[PDB]
């Protein structure tokens, strides 16, 4: 027994990237020193 | 006529080499030949097996009597059980 | 950002004086800044080809084919507007096949149709034939069911195992759709089920629906409540066993307890309900002391005081 | 897109206004009475905006009383099963155009090429649609035909309709004589 | 990456059409704009190719069934099993925990309900491929078939665990009994394929109803209701042959085991009216598929993708 | 049920029947109106050719259409449209109706009045337009 | 103790069809590629 | 439930739009507002170069910077720079506008008027700013 | 009950003696 | 809805007879 109103989300902007790999081959050493 | 169904059955099958009934059902090239001793021939004779269930000791090797033996015993005291249910018993009334 | 490596290509030799040195702007910092903004591109270049994969994989199971053409055809325009470089090779001749398998599929439809459409009119002609052998086989003719021969002829057309179990499903929902009293609908099935061979279209059916009321009831008693809407198939087969008892008994005789449930809701007079509490309450102890055997049923039966179980 | 007229906008912006000169100065206190450089080049931009949505709105509202026009139109059966069906569509279609009521010629090109796909679950189908087929207009200021612009995968489920009708009429008299 | 994942792709859609074509990766076309081929490249793509299906513009029916045919055309070595054996243990672990909660979530249970969802279209290919987990078959048939709601089988299980069964008869003696007694018929003709599933189902009805009567009830209608059985033509019809349901579709359409019956039917009728001394002999179906003699001497071999490829050309046949 | 014309429905199924036409035309026209108004502006927001859509925009514009249907009166509408089409009162004028919309049986049966007119275009008129069956129309085809 | 009124329904046309089919044989293939 | 803007929300959710636009106007400004002070506090107490903070304050800085961005009007606010690192009004003087603000288009019609000056800077004009597009140039770089 | 209704003609043909 | 707004032009180009 109401009449709602929705509100306008604030834009965002964080640049378009594609979709995440699931097996993630990076480097196999952390740390700067080598 | 082929359009219906023809074509597509008899195009379809494949032939292949005959069966062998023999060798399937009894496999009989697994049989080992060695003649019993008195004494491997007294311990089943102690055993306590009945006549008609010799037929898993033939064909073995010497090596594995024993286990033989029990299977004989264990499906000998299956059967007893299920006797004295009174399973076969309703052949006397006609 | 969208447009930085031009930005920091150009700012490159900016000459300003800060605190008496004079240098430019490289100087106050000392390449790791350049190639990320390179990458902020390669993005975007991957972004575009993953989409236009999707969209030309997707067009393409469309149930209508007159319908992905349409959007195969923007896709293509869309293409050719950008003018892209040798890099999107891959996908100009993925948008070809494409853009010519939717073209054929289009040119098949049509005869696919037409004989969609001739089909129709032969299904009832194949029907009527089907009905008058079981006609003629219900007044004491043998009339050899089978379907491998049967007077074929111009208007029906070939015929295969599947019209049987069609026709036994049209003619079990046709008798209940007349207007004769509710007894009669009940008394034309059980007729028509006592007159086939072992292999009729009708035995299974029936069969099927045993098994479907026997899970029924089974649920009934596990949930502890009798609902009516739940229970559609159980009062369905009640009201055809009542007509014919004896023949059922014979024809199934794996799950005769069902019969034993229906007898007494109708003759006695229990309601549906308290046999369900019943079997729910004798579920934890078992009356099953030894008893049930094939020595007490023998020497069960051969008695003279019971007269009746004597003789079976 | 939220209001519907200039004088929702304009109260808004002003009780906004209003509100955030008072919270911005006396964020860092300062003092309110101690903001107007660019307004021409603000206002400029926010009625172009109003003026192209409300453009945009009355765009659309033409086009639902087309399509209830039509959808009427579409109903009638013995205007269909008569011989002359085309002539009328045409007609309406050039006095919409001459009078404007259409927009542009791309909603031609749309509502032309809807009216077939909705014509297939109609009575009188196969009639309209083949006694349609051969008239020409001219669009874009080249001249083409009805079927130039499409490209018979309709023609073939506008008979299957009355097929199925018949078949249905073969059931019907089955089921009555089997209960009588 | 992109560039890279065409060819595997290519290499499936001409496999899932009737073809062999190794999907070994080290037997893949080279070439400058991809480079080499290592095995996570054989895994990635699974789950490229799964993420890609659950974004199309088509009913969930479509999408279910595109699942379950990608993955009956893989070989033994591909991606796509060791993915759906991962969610199938995944599923069987999230139902453990919610019995011992004792509480049903809606927001906690919900890789038991994507199996669920993909289990509908074919319910025999799952169970001759992983016979190992045959008691999660069993739920989804008592909440999709019979009706029950799944609150009340948890309290139901919860009250099963203190009065514990064990009234012996599991000890791999009694299966053979219980398969060949006089009164259970159809328990008799059973294919090797679902052996090894009757065994769980019927320990689960025992464990939770209790009875041990019930559950060769409850057997018989899942086996009847997963085969296919084939009848003489005598006027007193007795079986010949009891075969599987997936040993008989043809394409990808969760209702194509209707043409296989029908061209094997053919089939046995042309066999026995060209050559005239079968008539005294018993032309049967074991289980690929066999029609043998009863001397052994006829015997002839059928398969999904030869059956296949000719129905689509004899149906492309008749045009224009 | 607190709702404005939710409760309008509560009092027909309490009263009525006796309650006069203008309180049954207040209570009744309001859940029309409000259908009406949201199916209006509902449809008024998507695009016209269907092959432009999405797929849930389909359906429920297919499903949503509906509401707006009319089916007596076509006639009546497309009689101006052909007119136009083939060429390129005040109900005393007509013949076999009276002043109070009543028929006259006195000119029916002298003046052998062939035809009664309901609408314009009965006066004259070549353009024909003549009643057909479906049943016939379809079995022709086939 | 009450007077109902009931209501009539506006006709709707969703164009006649015989019953279908119980196995409904189809195409053997699912989408447009062929 | 009794802070002054978390009764606004929660009456603008219940009533609606029923009232005026000013009350709406104010409803929504309240928390918008405190929004605004509460970022802005948080930021002055920081550092400005990203390589003498800790991790936590870099992260937080990241995260709540962004509520401040704009992207409508940023050419009419970089409008002023350009023109003196180059180079080194009263709507009626406009051409295609008129004094209420709306498109004049006697001269538009009439005169073949080449463009219109929405702003400033398009009297004579040596700055060009010429109209990309995202996706040209990144195909272009790669 | 409730059938389908019936539009409204648009001439109605009578007869005489 | 409203995928993203659209930034307002410096000036606008039209045509004319």
């Amino acid at each position: 027994c109401f009449s709602p109103k929705i509100s306008t989300p604030k834009p965002s902007v964080q640049a378009p990237e594609p979709a995440p790999l699931s097996e993630e081959v990076a480097s196999v050493d952390i740390g700067a020193e080598s | 006529v082929k359009n219906s169904m023809v074509g597509v059955a008899i195009r379809a099958g494949q032939t292949e080499d005959s069966l062998d009934v023999i060798g399937d059902v009894f496999n009989p090239t697994r049989w080992n030949n060695h003649k019993w001793t008195r004494e491997e021939l007294d311990q089943i004779r102690n055993a306590g097996v009945l006549p008609q269930y010799y037929g898993v000791i033939t064909g073995g090797s010497p090596q594995n009597l024993t286990e033989l033996i029990n299977l004989a015993l264990e499906n000998q005291k299956l059967d007893q059980e299920k006797a004295k249910a009174g399973t076969g018993a309703q052949l006397a009334a006609g | 950002k969208s447009g930085g490596s031009n930005f920091l290509q150009q700012v490159r030799g900016e000459r300003i004086t800060l605190n008496g040195v004079d240098a430019t702007v490289e100087e106050i910092v000392g390449n790791a800044a350049i190639v990320e903004a390179q990458g902020t591109e390669y993005k975007l270049v991957a972004k575009y080809q993953e989409d236009l994969a999707l969209g030309v994989q997707s067009a393409i199971l469309q149930d209508d084919p007159t319908i992905g053409l349409a959007q195969i055809q923007k896709l293509k325009e869309q293409n050719n507007l950008l003018q892209p470089g040798e890099e999107l090779t891959p996908q100009r001749q993925m948008l070809i096949n494409a853009e010519a398998s939717l073209l054929e599929a289009v040119k098949r439809k049509s005869a696919e149709q037409a004989k969609e459409n001739t089909k129709l009119i032969q299904t009832q002609n194949k029907q009527l034939v089907i009905d008058q052998v079981y006609q003629r086989r219900l007044a004491g003719d043998n009339v050899s069911t089978n379907y491998e021969d049967l007077p074929v002829s111009e208007a029906t057309g070939e015929f295969k195992r599947s019209d049987m179990n069609n026709y036994a499903s049209a003619k079990l929902q046709q008798i209940d759709q007349m207007d004769i009293p509710e007894a009669a609908k009940d008394a034309q099935k059980v007729a028509l089920l006592r007159a086939d061979t072992n292999n009729g279209p009708f035995r299974n059916a029936f069969q099927t629906l045993t098994q479907d009321a026997a899970g029924e009831w089974q649920a009934a008693v596990i949930r502890g409540q009798y609902d009516p809407d739940k229970m559609q198939r159980f009062e369905s087969l009640r009201r055809a066993y009542t007509q014919d008892p004896s023949s059922f008994a014979a024809l199934y005789p794996d799950q005769a307890q069902l019969f034993s449930t229906f007898d007494q809701m109708d003759k006695i007079g229990l309601d549906p309900q308290t046999m369900i509490e019943a079997d729910k309450q004798a579920a934890s102890q078992s009356r099953e002391m030894r008893m049930e055997s094939d020595k007490a049923w023998q020497e069960l039966k051969n008695d003279s005081r019971n007269k009746d179980l004597s003789r079976l | 897109g939220e209001f519907r007229t200039r004088q929702d906008m304009e109260e808004y912006r002003h009780q906004r206004l209003q509100d955030a000169a008072k919270s911005y100065a006396e964020e860092a206190g300062i003092n309110p009475t101690d903001f107007n450089d660019n307004i021409t080049d603000r206002n400029i931009a926010i009625y172009g905006s109003f003026n192209k949505y409300f453009s945009k709105q009355s765009e659309e509202t033409a086009m639902l009383n087309t399509r209830i026009e039509m959808n009427s139109f579409l109903n009638d059966g013995d205007l269909m099963r008569s011989p002359e069906s085309g002539k009328t569509f045409m007609a309406y279609l050039r006095d919409g155009l001459t009078t404007a009521a259409i927009p542009s010629d791309q909603r031609a090109r749309e509502v032309i090429t809807q009216t077939v796909r909705d014509a297939i679950q109609k009575s009188g189908g196969s009639n309209f649609l083949q006694q349609v087929r051969g008239e020409r207009i001219t669009l874009n200021g080249v001249d083409a035909t009805v079927e130039e612009i499409v490209g018979n995968a309709a023609i073939v489920e506008a008979q299957g309709t009355e097929y199925k009708l018949v078949a249905k009429y073969q059931e019907d008299l089955a089921l009555g004589v089997q209960s009588a | 990456t992109q560039n890279k994942q065409l060819v595997i792709d290519q290499v499936y859609q001409r496999r899932l059409a009737g073809d062999n074509v190794s999907t070994n990766y080290e037997d893949l076309p080279v070439s400058e704009a991809t480079g080499e081929f290592k095995r996570s490249d054989m895994n990635n793509y699974a789950s490229a190719k799964l993420q890609q299906i659950d974004q199309m513009d088509i009913p969930e029916a479509a999408k279910d069934a595109q699942k379950v045919a990608l993955l009956r055309a893989d070989t033994n070595n591909g991606p796509f099993r060791n993915a759906f054996q991962t969610l199938t243990q995944d599923a069987a672990g999230e139902w453990q925990a919610a019995v011992i909660r004792g509480q049903y979530d809606p927001d906690k249970m919900q890789r038991f309900e994507s199996l669920r969802r993909a289990y509908t279209q074919d319910p025999s290919s799952f169970a001759a491929l992983y016979p190992d987990q045959a008691q999660l078959f069993s739920t989804f048939d008592q909440m999709d078939k019979i009706g029950l709601d799944p609150q009340t089988m948890i309290e139901a299980d919860k009250q099963a665990a203190s009065q514990s069964r064990e009234m012996r008869m599991e000890s791999d003696k009694a299966w053979q009994e219980l398969k060949n007694d006089s009164r259970n018929k159809d328990l008799s003709r059973l294919p090797t394929s679902l052996d090894a599933s009757a065994r769980k189902v019927w320990d689960s009805w025992y464990y939770r109803t209790g009875n041990a009567d019930a559950a060769t009830q409850q057997t018989q209608r899942w086996l009847n209701e997963n085969t296919v059985t084939f009848q003489s033509e005598g006027s007193d019809g007795k079986s010949i042959g009891m075969v599987s349901k997936h040993q008989l579709m043809v394409g990808d359409n969760p209702e194509s085991w209707q043409v296989g019956r029908d061209i094997i039917d053919t089939a046995r009728k042309q066999l026995i009216k060209a050559n005239p001394w079968v008539v005294n002999s018993q032309l049967s179906v074991v289980e690929s598929i066999f029609l043998q003699d009863a001397t052994g001497t006829i015997r002839i071999r059928y398969d999904k993708e030869l059956v296949g490829k000719l129905y689509r050309e004899q149906q492309q046949k008749a045009q224009d | 049920m607190c709702e404005p014309v939710s409760i309008g429905l509560g009092i027909m199924s309490v009263a009525g029947a006796t309650m006069s036409a203008s309180q049954q035309a207040k209570a009744e026209g309001a859940a029309i109106d409000a259908q009406n108004r949201q199916a209006q502006e509902m449809i008024k927001q998507m695009n016209y050719s269907d092959a432009n859509l999405k797929m849930q925009e389909r359906d429920l514009k297919e499903q949503q259409m509906a509401e707006l249907t009319e089916t007596t009166l076509n006639g009546i509408r497309n009689q101006g449209m052909v007119r136009a089409a083939v060429a390129e009162d005040t109900v005393k004028e007509r013949a076999g109706i009276t002043e109070s919309y009543n028929r006259d049986y006195a000119a029916i049966f002298g003046n052998r009045i062939a035809n009664i007119e309901n609408t314009q275009s009965a006066i004259r008129g070549q353009g024909k337009i003549i009643k057909t069956s479906p049943l016939a129309h379809a079995l022709n085809v086939a």
